[PDB]
């Protein structure tokens, strides 16, 4: 329920279920062949 | 001409000019026209795409703000032997009297506009017992007609008069009055003369003023006195403007004029709108290292 | 193609040759009063060449300390010609106004002349609480001078004047300005002996200046009315 | 009836609030709409309108006088005539120009402004000026050499009297603040400088001091945002007759 | 349940509301509606009916004889006979009619009235009479050669005993406005004066003075504005018998 | 939300993005060649 | 209007309650997103990336020295060399770790952790170890013969200078919760213990002594659950400068 | 909005523009030709 003429109004946004954890354990370019790494 | 503007303006790239006959950045402030130089045209630019949403200088949102235009304080008590609002009081409706309002309105010559008032009520005991719930009587009584001249006088009973009742323990009283001249536009100035003699209010054209605000406590008065005080706030609303005007660069004088005196000095000085500065070449906050 | 300039109305014509592009207030043309904006509904009297022509006031001296002029229309033109017979015998009247404002000079002569007509020009006084009265505000063909033209006689600005519809005569440029007003009011027809639509303000934003021999600079106002129109017909007021 | 229940914010009076509420005359017929000349539906329409910045706001410059920088011919070669801050928000010669006035309404800021500037001389005066903005980081330039680095204009006095000098948009972020700090990297928007470019050169019989006019505009890449209370009006007392209302 | 909020106006009591409430008598059956004669929707109706106006509202003058007007053979040409304020506000010869009474329920008022008059004398009796309406401005005409520079009427004594001055909607404004100062621009209506054209000119047995009754009526072109409290009726106290309903 | 029988009871009406700048800013009926105008 | 009734509940603040609520400046624009690198939408993104233990935390350690730990040589077999408390919840090795800190947020977890060790001895430093998980229920395993009958990695010092003990999520709950028994059934993780397998043999030239460095991630298989104020962080006044905000 | 079972208690019917004014105005059978009535 929203009516408010803002969309900045609305109640919270808990549907954004994309993760990239890859941008965290792996910032590496070479994709680590799961084999040594080195 | 006329277009539907959402965002502020996109920036083309462009580059070297080297063109006889075109000169973009020279201009004739004679004719009355803004200049047309675009920064294409004045310095080589990068493509802007600009997201930058102009919605909130829309003059709907530029006015559509509650402003307090009027703040009454009356004492609630047994008014016997007093000289004052005995239990109510009585405005005539205006714009003029606080100034952040009155300024912005003033940035414009004509404005039609309802009007949604709301009626902020609040309550001290008199210099304790607590606060009471008292019910007010908000009556909207037109320019000019009768209004009560008691707190328990036969005019409240209000046959055909718009009155709203309301507690202070409720949320502010709100209504929507009309937009309720005879013209199809306020005229926020008038050069004009209200009367066909001559002896008649300058600036005050009477076909602007929407009305006289009686308000009352209905409650008989109780033994003990408080001081109630009444906030009204107006927001216009469905707001149609036209003819910008100067705004106002001195302090207002009076609620019934565009008389002016300034400041003492510079700040808002008759003589001085701007504050000093040393020179024409003195760069009042240079950054220095 | 812009500097040159006739303009004729009715057994009148101007010519000049050193315009600079007139102005169109807000855009706008004058027009006479359509039906679907109309009140009053007595058959109007639309007089045209009698009194949609330009009509001269007297010229004001430029000199070195003049701090402005100005002229309330209609209040400028009651007492003129056929307008001011019309505007005498009706209740109403409706027009628009072309301003034609003169001003030569050597071209050893410097000088800025702010030519603005400002709508609903409602005039404050200075240091008093009291409004101004009928004298101070209806001059009539004579026009009045400003006060304290900085803050155009009312609290606001001179700097900001050019929100309003204007021209400019710079002396090195031009010798004239040219202001079509449209019909600017909140009702449609109006009491011309009450109310003052527009206000022609002309003020010295840069003074005067030669160093040649000194001549008189006069600033003339050539104000042609435009679509008239008159309601009410009745006996001159006078 | 309907199962409710009342939430933070239930009878609150928000001053920005956006709600139909109720019509106090029933079946009250408005006057029909006539059409006006000069409607205004955007306050950026009236930004983009130029006016007169003060330029000249010093002592001894009384009234109209601020509105004008007198210029004289020289002696020494690569003058500077007059600088101008971009201080909106503290006082300057921008704040009591259209595009100052309504932008003190508002906190934020983005876009392109211009500068205009009719010279006002004799036909016989003439003259080049340069016309200078510096991007903010460092000292107001003094010297023409050091200022004309930055974004400028040359201007030659002719039959056209006016020239634009454009402030382009030029900052790092998306808007700039009207704060009172006005060293901030938020608000600092640089310099206007003009200088000599030759010099002022008239007759013996025109004068020898010659009039400039600065004007300011916003362009129509101009934004305004967070509106707040205008500090240039202000009130410590009621107005006069303004108790005369309530007899 | 529902997420819900309180608003600035929740629990007020608005006189002009328009809302369903609570039916206190459940499954009430009302009687069945019957034909009855002379039903009114509009309160516009009454006002276009013609009522008479209280031209001789003078002292002298007693309770019927203010609703007519005398007049005489005169001996001297083009006299006036009687003026008309047209102020419906303030008290005049308009107030105590249909037109007058409903309209004062009303601030604002447009449109275009009618007077008709009609001569009583005998048949015998002859005349001519102009009936002028003078737009405002001025002061009211007392001479006859000033007054139908305006709009007028020529009337005839004849087999129709009648004549309708209109008054035209004759207005700057799109409504006037029924406000107290009776000599506003937005207010005042003007004049209307009734000279002698010819004369009364009757037999010696006939009556030498005959009656002329003034009525009123809004046309249907006519329309009503912004309701309030009429300022015909007031009371400082109880009515009598008021209490009787308690006891 | 507008529960009223009577128009002007509705909300603030935001949406009116139309602009003409030029009735302010170009009030001439020689559209300037952005080319001198004189 | 519409019959309503209010329900427990209405008024109440609920600090985790998920509404719509007034704008209080209208038609604001918010500055358009710009793409910014590292965004993170769900808190598990961060507790798999691996971060250091402070498995030596010891007095006589201090600061960066309790982030290693320190293997000899030894001239005895199968000798402990460190042991290392699973306990997030109460003060352990694990606490200040990404996974550590972000799990204190809330009360349930489940999944399975890793723990990577490197060793940071020189090139000619040789060696192996032998790293066990043991399921709870018991003491922590003091011999290499207990230990290692439970989940264990044997780590041979070579050119990749890292492993990888899994600790499986081992429980017969869904979850777990961080209470503060740590002797729970419902708490208890067991233990890590890390063993010569064989012997650190280095140099005379290299250091006879080496580090190494533990870290801990969980896996994906990992979630977090019941939202609690973090033990991590508090505060018994106002912060300095806190006042400073008032004035 | 009216969600009571009896119809009276609907709130006010504002609606009916239906005007016969001739009833009061010209409440005579020969329609009078606007020519003399007598």
């Amino acid at each position: 329920i929203n009516f408010y003429k803002d969309s900045y109004a609305a109640s919270a946004s808990k549907q954004d279920f994309s993760q990239d954890p890859s941008k965290f354990t792996e910032p590496v370019v070479e994709g680590l062949k799961a084999a040594p790494v080195l | 001409i006329e277009s539907i503007i959402k965002t502020a303006t996109d920036t083309v790239k462009s580059e070297i000019n080297a063109e006889l006959g075109v000169v973009p950045s020279l201009n004739a402030v004679e004719t009355g026209a803004t200049s047309n130089t675009e920064p294409e045209e004045a310095i080589q630019t990068r493509t802007v795409i600009n997201q930058h949403g102009v919605s909130e200088t829309l003059v709907e949102n530029f006015l559509s703000r509650a402003a307090l235009v009027s703040k009454r304080s009356f004492e609630y008590k047994d008014h016997t032997s007093s000289t004052a609002d005995k239990n109510f009081f009585k405005w005539t409706i205006n714009t003029r009297s606080f100034v952040q309002l009155r300024r912005k309105l003033e940035l414009f010559t004509y404005l039609r506009f309802d009007a949604e008032i709301t009626i902020l009520t609040t309550v001290a005991v008199n210099g304790y017992v607590g606060l009471p719930d008292l019910t007010l009587q908000a009556m909207f009584v037109p320019t000019g007609a009768l209004t009560p001249e008691k707190q328990d006088s036969f005019h409240w009973q209000s046959g055909s008069n718009a009155s709203v009742f309301f507690k202070i323990s409720d949320p502010p009283a709100r209504i929507t009055i009309p937009f309720m001249c005879i013209n199809s536009a306020y005229s926020v100035f008038y050069d004009g003369f209200a009367g066909f003699e001559k002896n008649g209010l300058y600036g005050i054209n009477p076909a602007d003023t929407i009305g006289n605000l009686c308000v009352r406590i209905v409650n008989e008065h109780q033994p003990v006195g408080f001081t109630v005080t009444v906030r009204v706030y107006m927001k216009p609303k469905h707001i149609k403007a036209w003819a910008p005007r100067p705004p106002r660069t001195l302090p207002y004088m009076s609620i019934a004029n565009a008389n002016y005196k300034g400041k003492e000095r510079a700040p808002n000085a008759l003589s001085a709108i701007i504050g000093n500065r040393d020179s024409v070449k003195t760069m009042p906050h240079n950054i220095v290292n | 193609s812009d500097r040159v300039l006739q303009l004729k109305l009715g057994n009148s014509a101007i010519v000049t040759q050193e315009a600079a592009n007139y102005c169109c207030a807000y855009g706008e043309w004058p027009n006479y009063l359509p039906d679907h904006e109309a009140v009053a509904i007595d058959k109007p009297t639309q007089p045209e060449t009698a009194t949609d022509r330009f009509y001269t006031l007297k010229s004001v001296k430029w000199e070195t300390g003049s701090t402005g002029w100005w002229w309330k229309l209609p209040d400028a033109l009651n007492n003129i010609g056929m307008f001011g017979q019309n505007v005498q015998h009706h209740y109403l009247y409706r027009s628009g106004f072309l301003i034609h404002v003169q001003c030569n000079a050597t071209k050893f002569h410097q000088g800025a002349l702010l030519v603005v007509a400002i709508p609903e020009h409602q005039r404050g006084a200075h240091n008093t609480n009291t409004s101004p009265g009928f004298d101070d505000i209806m001059k009539g063909e004579e026009g009045g001078t400003f006060n304290h033209p900085y803050v155009l006689d009312d609290g606001t600005s001179l700097a900001c004047a050019t929100i309003f519809p204007h021209q400019w005569i710079n002396l090195r440029t031009n010798n004239s300005a040219t202001i079509v007003l449209p019909w600017m009011n909140a009702a449609p027809m109006d009491f011309p002996l009450r109310h003052n639509q527009w206000t022609l303000a002309i003020i010295p934003v840069v003074p005067l200046g030669t160093r040649t021999t000194s001549s008189m600079v006069p600033i003339t106002v050539s104000i042609a009315p435009m679509c008239c129109e008159f309601n009410g017909l009745r006996h001159a007021i006078t | 009836g309907v199962p409710t229940y009342l939430l933070p914010g239930s009878g609150q009076f928000l001053t920005t609030d956006d709600h139909s509420s109720a019509p106090a005359l029933p079946c009250f017929n408005p006057t029909p709409e006539m059409h006006i000349p000069g409607q205004v539906r955007n306050m950026l329409e009236v930004v983009q309108v130029e006016s007169m910045m003060e330029i000249n706001n010093t002592e001894s410059a009384v009234g109209m006088e601020r509105l004008k920088v007198d210029i004289s011919a020289l002696t020494d070669v690569d003058q500077l005539l007059f600088n101008i801050p971009l201080d909106i928000q503290l006082d300057g010669p921008l704040r009591n120009t259209l595009v100052g006035n309504i932008s003190r309404y508002y906190t934020h800021w983005s876009g392109s402004l211009e500068m205009t500037f009719m010279f006002c001389g004799s036909f016989m005066a003439a003259g080049k000026l340069i016309l200078c903005y510096t991007p903010p980081g460092g000292s107001c330039p003094t010297t023409r050499e050091t200022a004309m680095l930055g974004t400028h204009i040359v201007w030659d006095f002719g039959l056209q009297s006016s020239v634009t000098l454009i402030i382009p948009w030029i900052s790092g972020s998306h808007y700039r603040m009207f704060n009172n700090d006005a060293k901030s990297t938020n608000a600092n928007v640089g310099y206007v400088t003009c200088f000599m470019q030759t010099n002022l050169i008239v007759p013996s019989e025109s004068s020898d001091t010659c009039s400039l006019i600065g004007f300011i505009a916003a362009k129509d890449d101009f934004s305004l945002r967070l509106m707040r209370d205008s500090p240039d009006i202000g009130q410590l007392d009621h107005l006069h007759a303004a108790e005369a209302a309530y007899q």
